[PDB]
């Protein structure tokens, strides 16, 4: 159903949906949050050895 | 199914058809180079880093105003399939049941 | 905060709850630029106490 | 805004005169769009009045931002696109050279942005000076700049 | 059973059923002469030979010209790019006036797919003695990656698979 | 004020207070802070046309 | 797109960037994490969704 | 219609029914078989299949020669006639003789 049913809006363009749709989630913290985490835990591993 | 010649070619024309239409018109990887490895690592194994992989084929879009056009390969493999089941409904030892 | 009350005060300059000229949130990122406060000393030290 | 700009001339040395985000295309923007051409062309009249040091960057680059996925421009780096707001090129370190060099755009990948180009090379305002005041009984209070 | 394409023909990268070729040696020998007679007519009548004669040609925009033309597919754009002012590299890269199917921009390395070598009639029959076509008949066998030097191609390849 | 000559556009503005024949501790002022040659100000484009 | 100020700072700290070899030791132990369990990997696919 | 592209537009119209059941090569990419009709307004747009009728295949797509045949062949022949007098009033039409 997906592939045989699926429209595009009446009059879009590529570049600026994107930098709409793109925009809001390009202001968090997550991913440089998650790098910290990666060397507490490669730290701890060879604490633990 | 590996090697084609094995399927008789005038006992099972159909099934011939088919199993020729998945070895040629089937989808093939390609790459698309995600990210950035400078201040975030490579955090990918078994592949170079910087890269997805696919189960079809990726051709950037030249224009930003999308216009539909029928010169796909999903669309390949539709056209194909419909090909297939029009050739199964004309024939002879199936067309006179209907 | 000085930029903000700037720019809140120039709208009651100009009899306008809005202002057309402002003197914050304008494009240029100053995320360096600084002003005096009593934070600091005059050795390079705080004025905590 | 306009009675500031002719202020700010004067101090131009303690404080520069921009133009604000919301006057630019609200989302970088195409020239698909009535809204955002004419905003373009407030843009292009309101731009040179600024005590600004980059304005025909900002000016060019506008219109080079409105017409990604019609005619492209040769980029120095691939850390850069020719789809990055306007609003960042507030430094000269950013200014392309493509911008700088016109040669490098090519006249059949760019016959507009080409045009553009020349023309704001060509006919951008030049600075003058004019002799105020009196030096001999008054002195004066010029830095950088005769008395 | 089968012919050999020459440097004006290759870069059909796309289905043989989208050419729609009569199957026939002769036929399809008279169809891509007609072909080839009103392609060149165009060709022709924007850059006459009178004026432009000893001008080179980017083989690479003559074979995209080629098969787009042939594949019915957006031709016109690739022919003021017909002649080179500098190099066929520069000259291609960047300018995204073709399909990405033709010819890609992948920094300063140009990617160009590879056009069919071989193309089999329908008398082709995998027989004992037929010629081996070597998997060339097929639209995506290769592709190939053009830069000016071995140093760039290989920084290139150093993230790609 | 320059058009283009790129190679000549003011980047900063400070004032010092030692003198030119002595070595110490480099102080810049504050007004070297900015991105910009001085404090950003903002206009409206749409006022200005 | 994102700005960056360009003019003297003050120093500040980011510990964000790390190697390569941490990251396959975050991933190797994540792969782990998931084993065959299939209920801690569908939760993923349904935010990526 | 008074509209100096309704020749065109009118084949337009029709190439944009049939798209994947024929086509034509159209300029490009932005501009195509699968463009709106209604789209075609300016002298600048005329695709150069409808401008020189040889390029429209007749084997795969003979309805699409056929039809710019058609066009090109039985399309109204502009005409005048005389009006007014100018012995009083005077001819106040300009870019045309009195």
């Amino acid at each position: 159903v997906a592939l045989l049913s699926g429209k595009y809006p009446p009059d879009l363009v590529t570049n600026v949906w994107y930098a709409d749709a793109i925009y809001p989630m390009y202001a968090d913290t997550e991913v440089f949050s998650n790098l910290q985490r990666d060397v507490i835990t490669c730290e701890a591993v060879q604490t633990l050895v | 199914f590996m090697n084609i010649q094995l399927i008789s070619p005038i006992d099972a024309p159909i099934l011939r058809q088919w199993a020729e239409i998945i070895h040629r018109y089937w989808p093939n990887p390609s790459q698309i180079r995600y990210g950035t490895p400078n201040v975030f690592g490579s955090a990918n194994l078994f592949t170079p880093p910087e890269v997805l992989l696919l189960p079809i084929d990726h051709q950037p879009a030249n224009v930003t105003t999308p216009t539909l056009d029928f010169t796909n390969e999903l669309t390949n493999w539709r056209a194909r399939v419909c090909e297939l089941m029009k050739n199964l409904v004309d024939n002879q030892r199936y067309q006179p049941g209907w | 905060d000085e930029a903000d009350d700037a720019t809140k005060k120039q709208a009651k300059d100009t009899e306008k709850a809005k202002a057309q000229v402002t003197y914050s949130d304008t494009g240029i990122n100053n995320a360096n630029e600084l002003s005096r406060s009593g934070n600091v000393d005059n050795e390079g030290g705080s004025n905590q106490k | 805004s306009f009675r500031v700009a002719l202020a700010g001339w004067l101090y131009n040395g303690v404080v520069t005169t921009v133009i604000d985000d919301s006057s630019y295309p609200k989302d970088g923007g195409s020239v698909t769009s009535l809204e955002n051409l004419w905003d373009f062309f407030i843009l292009a009249l309101a731009l040179p009045l600024t005590t600004d040091p980059c304005a025909p960057v900002k000016a060019f680059m506008t219109l080079a931002n409105m017409m990604v996925g019609f005619e492209t421009i040769p980029m120095d780096n691939q850390i850069y696109t020719q789809s990055r707001r306007a609003s960042a090129f507030s430094t000269p370190h950013t200014w392309p050279r493509c911008f700088m060099n016109i040669q490098l755009i090519s006249p059949i990948d760019a016959p507009i942005l080409r045009q553009w180009a020349e023309i704001i090379h060509r006919y951008w305002p030049n600075p003058s000076q004019i002799r105020y005041g009196t030096p001999n009984v008054f002195g004066s209070a010029n830095l950088f700049t005769p008395p | 059973v089968a012919v050999q394409l020459f440097r004006p023909l290759q870069g059909l990268v796309f289905d043989t059923q989208l050419y729609g070729f009569p199957g026939t040696f002769s036929q399809w020998e008279q169809f891509m002469k007609e072909k080839l007679r009103v392609l060149k007519y165009e060709v022709l009548r924007i850059y006459p030979i009178s004026t432009y004669n000893h001008d080179r040609v980017n083989v690479f925009v003559a074979n995209a010209l080629v098969g787009a033309f042939l594949s019915n597919q957006a031709f016109y754009d690739l022919l003021p790019l017909l002649i080179v002012n500098d190099t066929m590299i520069s000259d291609l890269l960047g300018t995204g006036a073709a399909l990405s199917q033709f010819f890609q921009s992948h920094g300063e390395v140009l990617e160009v797919a590879a056009g069919r070598k071989y193309l089999q009639m329908n008398n082709y029959s995998n027989d004992d003695d037929d010629p081996p076509l070597f998997a060339k008949d097929l639209s995506d066998y290769a592709k190939a990656f053009y830069s000016d030097t071995y140093e760039v191609l290989d920084r290139f390849f150093w993230t790609h698979d | 004020y320059v058009r283009l000559d790129r190679d000549r556009v003011p980047t900063m503005v400070g004032v010092t207070r030692q003198s030119r024949d002595t070595i110490t501790q480099p102080a810049l002022s504050l007004s070297t802070t900015n991105t910009t040659v001085g404090v950003p100000l903002a206009l409206d484009a749409r006022a200005i046309t | 797109t994102v700005t960056s100020p360009y003019a003297p700072s003050v120093n500040r700290l980011m510990p964000y960037r790390i190697s390569n070899a941490e990251r396959q030791i975050s991933q190797i132990i994540r792969v782990m994490n998931i084993g065959n369990n299939a209920t801690v990997i569908q939760p993923v696919l349904q935010d990526i969704s």
